[PDB]
């Protein structure tokens, strides 16, 4: 079902059909290989979402009860004092199934977080208490985003592969099969005419020899 | 990209102070830009949230992860839903003064289909 | 006798080829692709044969007792190449192991610097038998050394950079003109092989 050829290129279409079938067979399983991890990470993210939504509030409460033990504002000094970063991130690579995945590594740098904000004499110790709670919470929160990134990438890849498999299955194989059938019919069409020509020649020859021999009897 | 190092925060002070206390942020004097846009309840409008979201996502290559309160995202909820890219790793952080619901997430919206 | 047939379209369906294939002892088929890329001489190693490969070992062993096993190794490497070709094209080279990319990049090296030859030059117009044997041994040794290096544990992506010039030397091995003699090429090949072995030994650290 294309621009119909009629030559002896039947073998070419046959090889193309094997190639398409092989590609379909391989991709139909490469899809499921990634679908497994998609199913896994979906639950891994969903279950932990609410757990984190609650533990973060727990840590926020832990610091809130600390913020007024010294009986004074801490935020105004905090938002200016912070000038060094420790809980930054790094791009970690992990080809799960031959697919790139830039994951996040919690680049923890526990040597400094904010300089000269303790020891004033009323609240230095108190802030040192709930701070590590956030130090742990942020590291825990890094992994949720690390999983969301993989979720999005995996969704994209599975979508494209499944789309390609459907296209190949539905609008490639039948076209080639129709082409093969057409060429197969054409070959027999030519064979019939060749046979008929030879038959006519044989008829002429036998009639001529019958005439000659029936004449030579006398 | 390896520039995905800095962390973005658009949240109330009660959380921002503690986050900076943990050492996540700093001051960037090269632009005099903090790693966050502080939030004031009943004093900050919604256009500021959208502008800072766009600035952090499509104008700053430094941000790798963005933390935004549920109520703040509510002001740009449509903007957050419309934008879906892997680079910024947008995350609707739980918000202080509000018991966060782990079901308002724009990211989780796609999780809510095809279980 | 050395006949010659003209493929009238299909190089296997014409009755002349069918008749000849039943009585001939050797066959050197023609492939359109190596011609289209202008790859000379263009003969198809997938469909061709030489039934005399058995009776020749009596001469080989008295002359070059290693030639047959080297031929078998080369043939199997080449075959594995095209066997992986379909999967690597339909999916893309992103999940291949480190011992397989070696096979790919050695098959390409062989296909480009061993089976490629131009008779319109002076260095390579009539390659003798000893030169061919030496080149063949060198290629097999290089492949085995790369496989060993990955087996002992090393990412080939960087091992290729570390080795480097030993990949170029073999690719230039096809320039030792026979006019130099017969021993003055054998010495060069010996030193090349020794240098390759030492380079692979020292690059694992």
């Amino acid at each position: 079902e294309q621009v119909f050829p009629t030559r002896m290129t039947l073998g070419l279409m046959k090889t193309k059909l094997k190639g398409a079938n092989q590609g379909y067979s391989l991709l139909k399983r490469k899809s499921e290989a990634l679908t497994k991890r998609f199913r896994d990470i979906t639950k891994r993210i969903d279950d932990a979402k609410q757990k984190m939504g609650r533990v973060m509030q727990t840590a926020a409460f832990s610091l809130a009860e600390v913020s007024y033990a010294t009986g004074e504002n801490i935020g105004y000094q905090v938002q200016e004092s912070v000038s060094t970063a420790r809980f930054k991130v790094r791009a970690r690579q992990e080809n799960v199934s031959g697919v790139y995945l830039s994951q996040f590594e919690s680049y923890i740098d526990p040597e400094i977080n904010d300089f000269r904000l303790t020891g004033l004499g009323r609240g230095g110790q108190q802030v040192q208490r709930a701070k590590e709670i956030y130090s742990r919470a942020v590291e825990t929160l890094v992994e949720l985003a690390s999983l969301q990134t993989a979720f999005i990438i995996l969704d994209e890849v599975i979508k494209v592969t499944n789309r390609r498999v459907n296209a190949i299955e539905h609008v490639i194989i039948p076209r080639t099969e129709n082409t093969i059938a057409y060429i197969n019919s054409e070959l027999d069409e030519l064979d019939r005419e060749e046979f008929y020509r030879l038959k006519k020649v044989q008829e002429k020859k036998q009639n001529e020899t019958a005439k000659l021999d029936a004449e030579m009897k006398l | 990209a390896e520039k995905r190092t800095l962390i973005a925060v658009i949240a109330d002070e009660d959380t921002t102070t503690g986050l900076l206390l943990a050492g996540i942020g700093q001051i960037t004097p090269e632009t005099q830009e903090k790693n966050f846009f502080v939030y004031q309840e009943g004093k900050t409008t919604k256009e500021e949230i959208t502008d800072k979201f766009n600035h952090f996502t499509e104008e700053r290559d430094d941000i790798a992860i963005l933390l935004i309160n549920q109520h703040i995202a509510e002001n740009i909820r449509a903007r957050v839903d419309s934008f879906t890219n892997a680079f910024p790793a947008i995350l609707e952080i739980p918000s202080k003064d509000h018991p966060y619901d782990p079901e308002k997430d724009s990211v989780l919206k796609r999780v809510r289909k095809l279980f | 006798i050395v006949a010659a047939v003209s493929p009238a379209g299909g190089d296997f369906s014409d009755p002349v080829t069918t008749a000849t294939l039943g009585i001939t002892q050797v066959f050197w088929g023609l492939d359109k692709k190596l011609a289209q890329r202008k790859h000379f001489p263009s003969i198809n190693t997938s469909v061709s044969y030489s039934k005399y490969t058995n009776v020749l070992n009596k001469f080989y062993d008295s002359n070059y007792p290693e030639f047959p096993v080297l031929r078998d190794r080369m043939k199997e490497i080449l075959s594995n190449a095209e066997e992986l070709e379909q999967v690597v094209q339909l999916v893309g080279k992103s999940a291949l192991s480190d011992s397989d990319k070696i096979t790919l990049d050695v098959a390409t090296l062989i296909k480009e610097d061993f089976l490629q030859q131009n008779g319109y030059s002076t260095y390579d117009a009539f390659c003798p038998i000893w030169k061919t044997f030496d080149m063949m041994r060198a290629f097999i040794s290089y492949h085995d050394e790369a496989q060993k290096a990955v087996a002992n544990g090393a990412n080939w992506s960087k091992l290729a950079d570390s080795t480097g010039d030993v990949k170029h030397a073999v690719s230039s091995s096809k320039f030792f003109e026979p006019s130099r003699g017969e021993k003055e090429v054998h010495g060069e090949f010996e030193k090349l092989l020794s240098t390759m072995q030492e380079r692979f030994a020292e690059s694992t650290d």
